[PDB]
């Protein structure tokens, strides 16, 4: 059986059933039946949410390389104001994650179409709606499943180095790996910073303190900057 | 058997380690009642845990006066928020006092009488004010991450972890207050200080702590 | 009866001979724990083989480059090309890496034998492992293990104690004088009633603080000599 650690003893809420069990728990947070439930489904939105933040922001620079990702929400100009695009995506994502949590909180209670009588949601688990979500399903259902919380897990992983990079060297990450990949022993973070008992040097947050968007001073500061090496 | 404060010492009977981080210290016999010993060990979990945030948001202040980021020290920090925001120092006395007195009120009460909070006056929650143990209540609003009712084992690590580090916390913010009044500056200056020359910056040349050198 | 260290002295009673060079010495009855005695083993062999390393790596580099001083040998601008003014950071970072990787491998030994000695990638190369700290079959590809191995890992065991001891007389020879191990004995031998301990000691060659690079690393002798 596959293990974070191989031949260490997983923990005893964990036995190997639900997706990408590994065994992997030190802190325990999941001994608890209904936490562990419902932290199930904040990992497969983590996942989903990632993958596809990912993908959009790999996509961003290849199309657009003159355009940062950090500074996509800046830059962009669109006929329809930023108040009535925050109202409309409020709205609909209030619509989507109530019914979510519904179906959470209360399994097989929104699987029903309200507009239209005809279509239902057929039974499915909980984080796993199927029907009109799943068209395709190319292989195995929990072959699929394992490879999708692993890729979860890998792009949350890499959203959170995204933002690091962005933060540490303002460029992104294809801009990052090809000037990483120039010179690789003098352009990792080991190579940026070190601290010694006598002197504590971190790099500089290339992230401006403010950001001025349509004179309103828009606070943009790089996450935990006091903390870093 | 169990380590004690004070090795070859026997410990008192008041004191059969059940409770959490029990080291058979007590030379004064301040808790040798059982009431009286309840109350205490309240109100040492609530001076840990408040230590315990001061300690980490006066660290994490230093960190930030160390670097450039314009951080005030503590022992400026309300006059800086007070002078710096439009912000009434009575007024806010006020609030703090009236959400602590309500929070303080329930809990007392619910120490005096466990489990009275749980009937459902207070805006018909139930469960989350039931209150698992003396000093320890847990409950969804709690412990959200639902720690205390899984793994028993792992709770009562967890538990020796806690008072552990509230008096390791309290212990830091007497020596906070300490070396404020000592040298004047901010503990991580100190630290700067003492890591710059640890055989000449110490409390033995500051020339306030030891009146005779 | 095996020789013990001291004359006259007895044995602890968890010192029965089992383990290599064993001479029934343990005087802060560190050995008691069964657990420990395991953990202080695997310290003292990875301690022994470390301590054998460098001492031969000192020896050597002193008679082939004998105009580099091993102490400073760790500066960046006294590496060889093709390794000269190299960034440090991504060295640190080589090696933190693939020393985490290997000690992570070991400790993981240490705790449950015999579960790590499959390679994870490709199936069916595993590793004996007779003992804890022996891996063995990679590790030992000439295979000298078939055969007489108790007084193979007691001559292991005692060259490796009397190198940690030769590396640390190493250390505080270049602290008290300022050269190598060689230099420093062809200089007693030049003039003993000169230059020995009674005089070269009080005296700490080893300066306040190095720049390297950027960031200041502090330094200082194990004794509070003449700086
Ligand atoms: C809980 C411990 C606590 C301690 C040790 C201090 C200590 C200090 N506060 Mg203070 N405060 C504390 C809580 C609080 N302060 C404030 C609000 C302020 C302001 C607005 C100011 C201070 C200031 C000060 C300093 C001047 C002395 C003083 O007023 O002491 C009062 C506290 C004690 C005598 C100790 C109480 C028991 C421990 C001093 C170093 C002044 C400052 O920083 O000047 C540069 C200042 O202007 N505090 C609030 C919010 C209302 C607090 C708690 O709710
Ligand atoms: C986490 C999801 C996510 C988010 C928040 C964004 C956000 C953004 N993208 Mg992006 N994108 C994503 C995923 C995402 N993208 C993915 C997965 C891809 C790969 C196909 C792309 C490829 C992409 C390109 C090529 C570009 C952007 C651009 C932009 C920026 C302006 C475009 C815009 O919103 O106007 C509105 C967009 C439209 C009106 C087009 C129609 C929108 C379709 C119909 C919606 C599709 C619904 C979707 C399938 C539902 C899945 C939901 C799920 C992701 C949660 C903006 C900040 C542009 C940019 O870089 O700015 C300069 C741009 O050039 N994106
Ligand atoms: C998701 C994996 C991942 C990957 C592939 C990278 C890759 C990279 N990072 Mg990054 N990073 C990551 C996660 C990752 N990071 C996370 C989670 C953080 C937050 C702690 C950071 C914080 C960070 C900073 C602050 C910086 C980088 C930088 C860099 C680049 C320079 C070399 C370096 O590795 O520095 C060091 C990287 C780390 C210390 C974190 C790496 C740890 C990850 C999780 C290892 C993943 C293991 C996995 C098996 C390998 C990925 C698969 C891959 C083969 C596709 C490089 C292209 C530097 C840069 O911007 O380039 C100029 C830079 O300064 N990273
Ligand atoms: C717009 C107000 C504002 C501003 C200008 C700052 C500015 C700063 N904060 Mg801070 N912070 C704020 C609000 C703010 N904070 C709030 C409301 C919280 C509670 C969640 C925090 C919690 C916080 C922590 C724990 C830390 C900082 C730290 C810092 C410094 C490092 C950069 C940073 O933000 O890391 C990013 C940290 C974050 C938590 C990002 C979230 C902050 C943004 C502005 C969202 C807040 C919006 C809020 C609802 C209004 C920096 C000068 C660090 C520091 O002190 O250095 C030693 C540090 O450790 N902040
Ligand atoms: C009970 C312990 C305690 C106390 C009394 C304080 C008190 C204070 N902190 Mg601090 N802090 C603490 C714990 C504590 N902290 C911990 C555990 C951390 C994480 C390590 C921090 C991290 C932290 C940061 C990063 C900052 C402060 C700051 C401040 C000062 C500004 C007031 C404020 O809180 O902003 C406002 C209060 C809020 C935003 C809370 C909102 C309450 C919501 C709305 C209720 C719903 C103030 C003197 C700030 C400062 O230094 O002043 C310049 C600052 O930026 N603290
Ligand atoms: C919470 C533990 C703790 C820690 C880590 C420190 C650390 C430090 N203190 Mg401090 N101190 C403490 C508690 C602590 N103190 C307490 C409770 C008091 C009130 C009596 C003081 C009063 C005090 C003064 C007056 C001064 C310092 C100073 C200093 C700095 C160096 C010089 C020195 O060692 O003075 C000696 C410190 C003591 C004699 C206090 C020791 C008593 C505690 C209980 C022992 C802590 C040791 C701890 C258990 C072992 C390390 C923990 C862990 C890493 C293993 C240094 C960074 C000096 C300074 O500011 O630098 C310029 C200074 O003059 N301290
Ligand atoms: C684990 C013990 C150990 C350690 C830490 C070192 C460390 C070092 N050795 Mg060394 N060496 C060792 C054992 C060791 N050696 C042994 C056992 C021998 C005998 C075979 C040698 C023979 C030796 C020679 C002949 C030289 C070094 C050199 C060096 C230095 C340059 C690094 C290098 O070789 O470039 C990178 C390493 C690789 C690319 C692989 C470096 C500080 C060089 C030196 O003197 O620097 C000035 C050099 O000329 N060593
Ligand atoms: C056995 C007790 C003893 C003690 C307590 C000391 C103490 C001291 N010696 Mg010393 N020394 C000793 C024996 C001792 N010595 C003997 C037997 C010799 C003859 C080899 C020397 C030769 C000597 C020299 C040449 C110097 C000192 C110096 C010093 C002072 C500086 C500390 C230092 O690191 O220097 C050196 C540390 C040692 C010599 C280690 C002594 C350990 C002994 C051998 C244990 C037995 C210090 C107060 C220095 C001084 O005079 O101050 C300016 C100095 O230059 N000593
Ligand atoms: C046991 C016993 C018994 C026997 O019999 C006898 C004897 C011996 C006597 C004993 C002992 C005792 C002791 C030791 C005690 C101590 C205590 C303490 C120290 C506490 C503290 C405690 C401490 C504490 C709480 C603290 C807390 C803190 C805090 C909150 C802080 C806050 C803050 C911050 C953040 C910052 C800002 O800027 C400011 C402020 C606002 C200020
Ligand atoms: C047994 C016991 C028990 C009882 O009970 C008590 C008592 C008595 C206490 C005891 C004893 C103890 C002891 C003696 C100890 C010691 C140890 C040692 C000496 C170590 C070293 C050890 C040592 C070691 C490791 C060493 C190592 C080395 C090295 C790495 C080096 C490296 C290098 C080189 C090559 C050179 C170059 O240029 C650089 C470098 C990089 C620098
Ligand atoms: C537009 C007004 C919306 C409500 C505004 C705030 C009113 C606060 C009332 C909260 C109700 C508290 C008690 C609620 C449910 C009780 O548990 C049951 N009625 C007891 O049977």
């Amino acid at each position: 059986r596959p293990l974070w650690l191989p031949g260490s003893t997983p923990p005893a809420h964990l036995k190997g059933d639900l997706p990408g069990d590994f065994g992997f728990d030190p802190l325990g947070l999941g001994a608890n039946a209904e936490s562990l439930k419902w932290f199930k489904e904040s990992e497969l939105v983590h996942s989903r949410w990632a993958m596809a933040a990912v993908a959009g922001i790999l996509v961003q620079e290849i199309v657009r390389p003159d355009v940062f990702w950090y500074n996509a929400g800046k830059e962009v100009e669109s006929p329809l104001g930023p108040l009535g695009l925050l109202a409309v995506e409020f709205f609909l994502m209030h619509w989507v994650e109530v019914r979510r949590w519904q179906d959470l909180r209360k399994p097989g209670s929104v699987d029903q179409d309200p507009i239209f009588s005809q279509y239902k949601l057929p039974p499915h688990e909980v984080g796993y709606p199927g029907g009109v979500f799943a068209p395709f399903i190319p292989g195995d259902l929990a072959e699929l499943k394992v490879k999708e919380i692993k890729n979860g897990r890998l792009a949350m992983l890499a959203f959170v180095g995204f933002v690091m990079a962005a933060q540490v060297t303002g460029k992104g990450p294809i801009a990052a790996l090809q000037e990483h990949l120039a010179d690789p022993w003098g352009t990792t973070i080991f190579s940026k910073a070190a601290v010694v008992p006598g002197q504590a040097v971190a790099p500089p947050c290339k992230i401006p303190a403010s950001v001025s968007y349509k004179g309103i001073e828009i606070p943009t500061p790089c996450f935990l900057q006091g903390l870093w090496p | 058997v169990r380590p004690v404060w004070f090795p070859g010492n026997p410990p008192p009977a008041h004191l059969d380690g059940s409770l959490a981080g029990d080291y058979g210290f007590d030379p004064l016999f301040l808790g040798q009642e059982p009431q009286t010993l309840k109350w205490y060990v309240q109100a040492e979990l609530v001076h840990g845990r408040f230590a315990m945030l001061g300690a980490a948001g006066i660290i994490l202040t230093s960190i930030g006066a160390k670097v450039g980021l314009g951080f005030p020290e503590w022992y400026d920090a309300g006059k800086v928020v007070v002078e710096k925001n439009n912000i009434d120092f009575p007024t806010l006395m006020v609030i703090q006092f009236y959400l602590m007195g309500w929070a303080e009120t329930k809990r007392w009460y619910d120490f005096k009488n466990p489990g009275s909070q749980a009937d459902g006056s207070f805006l018909g929650f139930t469960e989350e004010f039931k209150g698992l143990e003396n000093g320890y209540p847990g409950g969804r609003f709690f412990d959200p991450m639902g720690l205390s009712r899984g793994d028993a084992a792992k709770y009562q690590e967890y538990k020796q972890k806690e008072v552990k580090n509230g008096r390791l916390a309290m212990i830091a913010c007497l020596g906070f207050a300490a070396q404020y009044a000592a040298t004047g500056k901010g503990p991580l200056d100190n630290l700067a200080d003492h890591l710059a020359d640890p055989n000449h910056v110490n409390f033995a040349t500051n020339g306030v702590s030891i009146p005779i050198a | 009866d095996r020789k013990l260290w001291a004359p006259g002295v007895v044995a602890p009673e968890y010192l029965k001979g089992d383990l290599a060079g064993d001479y029934g010495w343990d005087p802060l009855g560190l050995g008691a724990d069964p657990t420990a005695l395991k953990w202080y083993r695997q310290s003292e062999l990875q301690h022994a083989r470390w301590a054998m390393l460098g001492v031969a790596g000192v020896l050597v580099q002193e008679i082939v480059k004998p105009d580099v001083y091993f102490y400073e040998a760790g500066l960046p601008q006294n590496l060889p090309e093709p390794f000269t003014n190299i960034n440090m950071g991504g060295l640190l970072a080589w090696e933190f890496i693939l020393m985490h990787w290997v000690e992570v491998r070991r400790w993981q030994d240490y705790k449950n034998f015999g579960s790590v000695n499959e390679d994870p990638i490709f199936k069916g190369n595993k590793v004996p492992n007779p003992e804890m700290g022996y891996p063995g079959g990679i590790f030992d590809p000439f295979g000298f293990s078939k055969g007489n191995l108790k007084e193979l890992q007691t001559k292991e065991i005692k060259n490796g104690r009397l190198a940690m001891i030769a590396y640390m007389a190493f250390i505080l020879q270049a602290q008290a004088t300022g050269k190598g191990p060689l230099a420093a004995l062809s200089a007693h031998l030049s003039n003993p009633f000169g230059n020995n301990i009674l005089k070269n000691i009080g005296t700490c060659t080893v300066p306040h603080s190095v720049d390297v690079q950027g960031l200041t690393i502090p330094l200082t002798c194990l004794w509070p000599g003449s700086q």
